[PDB]
Order: C-alpha cells, then structure tokens, then sequence
C-alpha cells in the first residue's frame, strides 16, 4: 500500500507484488545425511565388536 | 504542484508593518557595524535584507556589531537591517530525531522540512541547585575501559581529551552505538536521545558519520547537528548551544538525553575569530577573557533533574584536542576546570597497541562508583587499584629493580588486564558481558596464560557466553548485583572455559 | 497549463537528468526495472570427515 | 529526483516569469495600495 502510493508507475507495483508474494524457493538439499548416518552405523558396529573383544 | 502553489500563496502573510531598522557601516569580514538600532537588545537575532540572519553583539553608542550567519558577498554598505524582535532560537521537537540539522534549525540533509513544534531560546539559564539532583543512572558506553574505570552518569559531563587522531570521535561513536539496545527495549529510563554537535569539522566526515550511524541503525536516539568548516564562525559558535537547547528540551520533558560536543576547541577558535573581528581585546593565546564563561554556560547546562521536575537527565561529553599533548594550554585548562569527568587519551598507547587508547591515570570520573551497576562495582574496584599498583611498580622497575614473587605477580596481572582493556572499533558490548569478562580477568583464571593469547580468549569467551548462557546474562543484568550462585557459576564457567581454552 | 513535458527545458536539462540517472545506474548495477531476478543457486558442500580407525 | 528537478525548473521559471511581467507592470494601483497601507498603519498607529 505504501509502495503502491509512492511508486506511481502503473502496473509495476502490482506486478512486483504478484511476482514477489507468490515467489517460493526450496531449501538447498543435502545428499550427505544418509552417508553420515550409515558411517555412524558402521562405526557403531565396529565399536560393538571392539566392545565384545574388550 | 497545486499543493505547492497553495502553500506558497497562503503561507507567506506579506503582512507589512512599520519596523525598526538601521543602515550599515563597515561590513568587514562577517562583522557589520550597524548605525541606527537604538532599541536593539543585546545578543539578538537581526536580519539583513538579502534574507540572512545575523546576531547583534557588542552594543556600543556608535553602532551595533552584528555578526553574520553566513556569506559576506551578499551584504553591501547602506542596506537595511530589520529587527526580528526576539533572541536567536532553535526549533526543537521529537520529530527532529534522526535528521541532520544545520546549526540554527535548518535541516540540510535532503529529507524535507523539520516538523518542529517547540521553539526554544538558545541562551537560556541553566538550572540551579534545587532543580538538580545527583547522578544516579549508570551511563554505559560499551567501552570496557570507560565503563570499568571512568564510568559515565546519566546526569553528568565528562571530557574526551586527547591529541589529534587518537580515537576520541570513535569513543563518542562507541558511546552512541551502545545505546541502541536500550532504545529498542522496554524501559523509558533506558532509552536514548543523543545530540551529536559536530563543530568545525568537514562535511564528508559528518557524511561518513551519518553513514556509520545509519548502517548501525542509530537514527532514533541521534540528532546530528553539523556546523562544518564552510559555515560561518557564528554558526560554529552557536551550534553547541543549539544542541544544548535540544537536550534541555528532552531533559525538561523527562527523557534521558545526551550531547556529544565534537571538536569543542573549534567553537573556542570560532569565538576567538568573532572577538578579534569585533575588536574586543585579546587575552591569552589571543583568546579573549570569557571563553571560560562560554564553555561554562555550555557545560553546566547538564545534570540530573529533580524527581518533581520530570526526572530527565543530560549527559554532556565534549571532545577536545590538545596540541603535542600540552594539557597546560588555555582551552584545555578552562574545559578541564569546568567539567568533572574527563577521559584522557595519551597517543603513545595507540601506537603501542591498546585500543581505545585511554592512557589512564590522568583520566578520572568524580562520580565514580555511584555511576556503575552493582555488579561492575562489585568487580572492578580492585582492578583500578591493581592497575595503579602495576603502573607504579613498572615505572620504577623498568630495568628490573627488584623482582620477588609479588612484583612479577603485579606485572603479570597488570599486563593481562591491559590486554583485557583492548577493544575493537565500533563494537560496543553490554554491561553483563563486561562483568563476565572482567570477572574472568580479575578473579584469577587468567594470570598465567601467555599475554598474546588474551584476544582469542576474548573472542572465544564471548562466543561461549553468547552461545549457551543468554538467560544467565539476563539474570545478571536484570537482578542488578551478581549473586553468589551466579558468582560460583561464573567461577565454574570460566574454569570449564579455561579447560576448553587449554583444549 | 503548459503541460505536455517539462516547460522550456533546453538540452542541459536532459543532460543533468542523464548524469543523475547515470550515477543512479552506478548505485545498483545493470538490472531491469521490471521482473526482478531472485539469486544464483549455490550449493554448500561440506567435505565428509573420515578416519582410518578409532 | 524527477519531482525534485522538475520542482526546481518550475520554481526558477516562475521567478523568472514574475521578473519578466512585474518588471514591466505599472498602473498606479501599486502606489494606491501602498498609500492605503500607510493610511491603515496611520489608523492603527
Ligand atoms: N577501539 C578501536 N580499535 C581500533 N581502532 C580504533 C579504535 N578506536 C579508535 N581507533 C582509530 O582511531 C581513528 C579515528 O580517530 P578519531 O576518533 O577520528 O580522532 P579525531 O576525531 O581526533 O580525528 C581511526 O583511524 C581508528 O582506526
Ligand atoms: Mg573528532
């Protein structure tokens, strides 16, 4: 409302309002948590055989 | 367009009226001997016909010395000089906040006109012994050195004296940038409206100053008042009285206000120019007599008001430079004599390595522990006494006079607290982190830890305490005193962090 | 009443407009007055820590 | 900046046109209003 009253350029304020308030971007992905958790499980298994040997 | 039309044709009254004038004799160098004004009152704003104000001083039976507010080309010999009818005055409001205002009231920053409401006379009389009450509130600056050795009181004046290029304006802007966290908070008693009167500086320094304050989001306490070098000598003369009148408006309404008088010696030298052009006899260093009376009015316009007079305070801190560190010059002796608090920078510690460069024992705050929080009072008195002991033992044992365990203890604790008091530019911290870090420095736990490693200790310690100890700092700053459970908890956290620091 | 453009302007009017507009072009870059871009999609890539044996 | 420089152009052309017209305007109602003003200040003085 404030930027529509200030900017007298017709079409531009509703254009930016539509292209900005309906703008969505996703979270940047990982593809590493699966590796970290699998390496966690592997070192836990090696730590468990170390456990039973101790 | 049409609104501009109607405001132009309705705003000016064009109400002509018979009015006292007088022709002009010698218009020398911004001074004008005016013949005729036989009913002008002393120190009055008067108006030259080209649209420019002047101030009538030095009323003599021949003529009146009006000293002009601006350029001198626009005045001839023989033109009229109309009496405005009142003493020179400054338009003050709370809509004047965050706007650079040229010394009278004229906001030269390109953001529209000032929405002022309360005009105020600028040469007012300061309050007496009954309307004043003593310093009570702890005016914090965010500087560890200031808030732990020379603390300021909301209700007080305290110099920033040094030599040129030492960090005095930077100390003033640390003091400004600290108080954002008290403005955006809850208590009105904490909130800050400050007035930075830049006297005689250059316009790009004020422009980059406004850049630093806008980038630090300072523009609701701040009121920047620039009387720069190209401005006339009465604009540089009259500018800190304008900032004082705005501070008096906030004070007498009951809001805690302050004024930083940056480069107050420029007011002294502009008033020297004015007196020597109005042909007053010169005194010492060609400064006239009443320069002390000038700064004495200007600096005794500030102390805490009575509880029946709103409760608003004023904090005057004027910045003054010496030349070659000569404290014995005329303007530094006068302005040390009027003020009580004074922060001394010698500069050899700036090139030696401590920042901000308070070289110290010359600096004193007469209100002392009354203007600290209870925690900082409980911690940092033994620090000041230890620094006194350290300075005198290093001064006589420069060469290794006698080194027992006590003298190496004194030099160890002194050097470690010296590297505690180092602090980067434009990074003020709150009072609770200062209590935490001077607790980690004075109460043991840092005495044998390799003095080059104190700065990384500072960084990792502040990261630790801001990481998982925010509610405990809330307990420290809201409870006032550092309680005994918080005392032993700070002991445990600094011990754990000493382990994690030797990890 | 003298509408239809700024009155009796002369060329230096538009020259001052062009210099002020040129400094204003300097204060953002070479973007467009409509249909704003969002970002360039970067990727945070933290390297996998490994160990031979614990 | 558009409205600023158009405002400056407008205000300077207004002042110049005022100089152009009123520099060549005499019809003695100026002097008549002025003697009426001296008469009004006489009645209130
Ligand atoms: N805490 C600090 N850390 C680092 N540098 C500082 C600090 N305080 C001041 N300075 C230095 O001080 C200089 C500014 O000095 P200034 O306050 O402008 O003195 P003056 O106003 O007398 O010229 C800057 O160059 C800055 O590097
Ligand atoms: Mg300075």
């Amino acid at each position: 409302a404030y930027y529509k009253a200030n900017v007298t350029k017709a079409g531009l304020v509703d254009d930016f309002e539509k292209k900005f308030n309906a703008l969505k971007v996703p979270i940047p992905e990982d593809k590493y948590t699966a590796q970290v958790d699998a390496e966690e499980k592997e070192d836990v298994k090696s730590c468990a055989e170390f456990l039973i040997q101790s | 367009v049409s609104s501009i039309l109607e405001e132009r044709i309705l705003g000016a009254d064009t109400s002509v009226d018979l009015e006292e004038t007088g022709r002009v004799l010698s218009i020398g160098d911004g001074i004008a001997r005016v013949h005729g004004l036989r009913n002008v009152q002393a120190e009055e704003m008067v108006e030259f016909s080209s649209g420019l104000k002047g101030m009538s001083l030095n009323l003599e039976p021949d003529n009146v010395g009006v000293v002009v507010f601006g350029n001198d080309k626009l005045i001839k010999e023989g033109d009229i000089v109309k009496r405005t009818g009142a003493i020179v005055d400054v338009p003050v409001g709370e809509e004047l906040l965050g706007r650079v205002v040229d010394a009278l009231g004229n906001a030269i920053d390109g953001k529209g006109p000032i929405g002022s409401k309360a005009r105020r006379r600028v040469g007012l009389k300061a309050p007496g012994i009954i309307p004043r009450i003593s310093v009570r509130e702890p005016m914090q600056t965010g500087i560890k050195a200031v808030d732990s050795l020379v603390p300021i009181g909301r209700g007080q004046r305290e110099l920033i004296i040094g030599d040129r290029q030492t960090g005095k304006t930077s100390i003033a802007i640390d003091t400004i940038i600290n108080q954002k966290r008290f403005n955006d908070g809850t208590d009105e008693k904490k909130k800050l409206y400050c007035i930075y009167v830049a006297i005689g500086q250059k316009r790009s320094t004020v422009a980059q100053l406004v850049k630093r304050l806008t980038d630090a989001d300072a523009m609701k306490y701040t009121i920047v008042v620039s009387a720069t070098a190209s401005d006339a000598a009465p604009l540089q003369y009259l500018a800190p009285y304008s900032g004082c009148s705005m501070g008096e408006y906030f004070r007498d309404n009951g809001k805690h206000a302050l004024i930083i008088y940056d480069d107050l010696s420029k007011q002294a030298v502009a008033y020297r120019q004015m007196s020597l052009l109005l042909r007053r006899p010169p005194g010492r260093e060609a400064y006239p007599g009443d320069v002390f009376y000038l700064h004495s009015r200007l600096l005794e316009r500030a102390a805490k008001m009575n509880d029946a007079f709103g409760g608003g305070s004023l904090t005057a801190l004027p910045v003054i430079e010496t030349q070659a560190g000569d404290v014995s010059a005329y303007i530094p002796t006068n302005v040390i004599s009027i003020t009580d608090g004074q922060i001394f920078l010698e500069t050899e510690l700036f090139y030696k390595g401590i920042r901000p460069a308070i070289n110290v024992g010359l600096s004193v705050s007469r209100v002392g522990s009354a203007a600290q929080t209870r925690a900082m009072k409980q911690v940092a008195g033994t620090m000041k006494l230890e620094l006194a002991q350290y300075r005198e033992v290093a001064a006589f044992a420069q060469f290794g006079s006698d080194l027992d365990a006590a003298t190496q203890q004194l030099l160890s604790r002194g050097v470690r607290l010296t590297e505690l008091l180092k602090q980067g530019q434009y990074s003020p911290m709150a009072i609770e982190e200062q209590v935490a870090v001077i607790y980690a420095g004075v109460r043991g736990y840092l005495d044998k830890l390799e003095p080059s490693k104190i700065t990384k200790f500072e960084n990792a310690f502040l990261s630790h305490v801001i990481s998982q100890h925010q509610t405990l700092l809330g307990k420290i700053r809201t409870d006032g005193k550092i309680s005994e459970e918080a005392d032993a908890k700070l002991k445990e956290i600094v011990t754990n962090f000493l382990a994690g620091f030797e990890a | 009443q003298t509408s239809g453009g700024p009155v009796d302007a002369g060329p230096e009017y538009q020259q001052d407009l062009d210099r002020e507009l040129f400094k204003l072009k300097q204060m953002y870059g070479k973007a467009d007055m409509n249909t704003f871009p969002n970002f360039t999609f970067e990727d945070p890539k933290f390297e996998v820590v490994e160990k031979p044996q614990s | 900046m558009m409205r600023q420089k158009e405002q400056e152009h407008m205000i300077n052309w207004v002042e110049k046109h005022v100089v152009q017209s009123i520099s060549a305007q005499q019809e003695k109602e100026t002097i008549a209003k002025c003697i009426a003003d001296l008469k009004l200040l006489a009645k209130k003085a």
